[PDB]
């Protein structure tokens, strides 16, 4: 019941899903040939959330993989647990978008999206009770930033009542692997703010910073970043698949975390995480979990959360623990940091507890925080956009394929208005 | 002197020596982050160096 399907596009989406499904598979105890070998009975009661049953007793993810080039999918076919994907869901182009939003959103993406829309419609009709959709992309690639957001728009046009989650990797200037990052980022955000029910940003700079200082490991890798992202992803939906004292579905999170419909951009955090050296040295307690939770450095984003005030916060605990301790710790933190919490809405922290901890850990914590400190990323992205747009740089490709600079002006105006109206509530007083 | 004069060889006697006790500290189990070689640096030394 209340199951969701996974849809991933582009190299980043495919590789993120590659280990998200690996983490889910390890949590549910499924073998790479589709044969269940778990130990607990609770591992099978809610397996229908992410797995469909097939003849012979095997399970298949409801995952749809799309790209305008087939190399990334032919490579993810090689990774561990890559033999679980249903081959028909692989949809690939023959040309590639070349990091061009126009190519990925107007000519080639519009023509290609027909088959993937057909299969997505088939998957959505097949399920017993649809809960929503989760879509993972990065804003640094043209094919992703165009095709993913166009599919978000198309899916929203057909399912207005369902919920939509977007896992957005925004390009920050510190980890700048492309010069056309802000054109595509602004053009993707302009469409995303209109249609995405929820969006949560992830920064590779933050990932690497976490890897060097928190885990203190010398050689961070794409695998480590993907593993952290996948753990954070599973922390949100663990409570929907496992019993707990206070269940809270994604719809309840949407109700309790979004005050105004256009303010649905989040930053997250996962606890506990420590080096191998301090694993035995440390002790797992609720105060330690919450102090590592609410540390400004622990955030999954490069934005500084002490530069603004939290609009709302959501907590998902995993493991068997007393609720009174959790409530008193949250009350203590909210009293001790009253300067960093908005005052006209009292009790802006939501709590959820699940009795099933992750495999290998006794206690776990997922934080999702909607705060005004996220304005810095948008401000710097808009600054880079206006710098590169003032001299009409690299716009010949975009203007030669059907779209003009009026759309750029509208996107910049909308993004600036979004930033202004997001910071407006920061200075609001009762 | 005891060998020739007393026709008696003297056999020296050994002694029990001091044995110090030493404690063993086991390597913590793999949590699931990073890699073995990179992650073991933290427990091996305070300042981690590339494996
Ligand atoms: N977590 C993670 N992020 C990645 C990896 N490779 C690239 N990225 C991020 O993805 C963004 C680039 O996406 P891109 O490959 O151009 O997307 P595409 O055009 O759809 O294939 C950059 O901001 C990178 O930081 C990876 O292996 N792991």
């Amino acid at each position: 019941m209340r199951e969701i399907v996974h849809i991933q596009g582009g190299q980043c989406g495919n590789q993120i899903g590659a280990k998200f499904w690996e983490v889910i598979s390890d949590e549910h105890g499924i073998d790479p040939t589709g044969t269940y070998h778990g130990d607990s009975d609770l591992q099978l009661e809610r397996i229908n959330v992410y797995y469909n049953e097939a003849t012979g007793g095997r399970y298949v993810p409801r995952a749809i993989l799309m790209d305008l080039e087939p190399g990334t999918m032919d490579s993810v076919r090689a990774g561990p647990f890559g033999q679980l994907f249903r081959p028909d869901n692989f949809v690939f182009g023959q040309t590639g978008a070349g990091n061009n939003w126009a190519k990925g959103h107007y000519t080639e993406g519009a023509e290609l999206i027909d088959s993937v829309l057909d299969v997505v419609r088939k998957e959505a009709e097949g399920c017993d009770c649809l809960q929503g959709f989760q879509i993972t992309h990065s804003l640094g690639g043209g094919t992703g930033s165009g095709m993913g957001t166009l599919l978000i728009s198309k899916v929203r046009e057909e399912y207005p009542d369902r919920i939509m989650e977007t896992f957005s990797v925004v390009p920050s200037p510190k980890v700048s692997d492309t010069v056309v990052e802000p054109y595509n980022a602004t053009l993707s955000v302009h469409q995303l703010v209109e249609n995405a029910d929820e969006c949560m940003v992830i920064d590779n700079e933050a990932l690497y910073d976490i890897c060097f200082r928190t885990l203190k490991l010398t050689t961070p890798t794409y695998g480590d970043l993907n593993h952290l992202v996948s753990a954070a992803m599973s922390g949100v939906t663990c409570c929907l698949r496992f019993p707990g004292q206070l269940n809270s579905d994604l719809r309840k999170l949407a109700v309790n975390l979004i005050p105004f419909p256009r303010l649905h951009f989040f930053m997250i955090g996962f606890a506990p995480l420590t080096s191998r050296g301090s694993q035995q040295y440390r002790a797992l307690t609720v105060p330690e979990l919450t102090q590592q939770m609410f540390d400004a450095k622990n955030m999954m984003c490069a934005a500084d959360p002490r530069h603004g005030r939290y609009l709302t916060a959501s907590a998902l605990f995993r493991g068997r623990m007393s609720t009174k301790e959790v409530d008193e710790q949250m009350l203590n933190v909210q009293n001790k940091n009253s300067s960093y919490f908005v005052e006209w809405i009292p009790n802006n922290i939501k709590s959820s507890i699940c009795d099933i901890p992750p495999k290998g850990l006794k206690m776990a914590v997922t934080f999702v925080g909607n705060s005004t400190a996220i304005q810095e990323m948008f401000k710097r992205v808009a600054e880079q956009f206006t710098a590169m747009f003032r001299r009409k740089a690299f716009l010949h490709w975009y203007t030669g394929e059907g779209m003009d600079e009026m759309e750029f002006t509208e996107a910049e105006s909308n993004m600036n208005d979004l930033v202004s109206e997001y910071q407006q509530y920061q200075d609001a007083t009762a | 002197w005891y060998l020739q004069n007393m026709n008696l060889q003297q056999i020296p006697i050994t002694l029990k020596k001091e044995d110090i006790k030493r404690f063993y500290q086991p390597v913590p189990p793999y949590n699931g982050f990073g890699s073995e070689a990179d992650s073991l640096g933290s427990v091996y030394n305070l300042q981690p160096k590339a494996p």
